């Protein structure tokens, strides 16, 4: 399990 | 990274403060960047156009 | 590498055998070289042709 951040930007 | 508090924000701020372990995301490396945080190398190729 | 003997040669083969400091040189980042060796980020990008 780990966390992956991101961004929504198409 | 904030001037008047220097602390980082957005995802990289995350990044640093344990909230999260990676960031598969469109991240633009930058020097700022890679003294706080280490990057892979760069996945996509782009400019300015 | 070298046909079954497991060495590299050339630049490369400076670098892992301690012959040379750095190679500031076209020397191309490729993942058998990275498992060996420590590569910065690409000052160049290229292709094939
Ligand atoms: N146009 S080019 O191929 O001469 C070229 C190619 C590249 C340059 C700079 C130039 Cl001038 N810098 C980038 C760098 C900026 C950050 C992203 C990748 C490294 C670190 N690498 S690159 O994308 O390989």
């Amino acid at each position: 399990t780990v966390v992956v951040t991101t961004i929504l930007e198409s | 990274r904030d001037a008047d508090t220097k602390i980082w924000n957005g995802m990289v701020g995350e990044l640093v403060y344990g909230k999260a372990d990676i960031a598969i995301a469109p991240l633009t490396i930058t020097l700022v960047r890679e003294e706080v945080i280490d990057f892979s190398k760069p996945f996509m190729s782009l400019g300015i156009s």
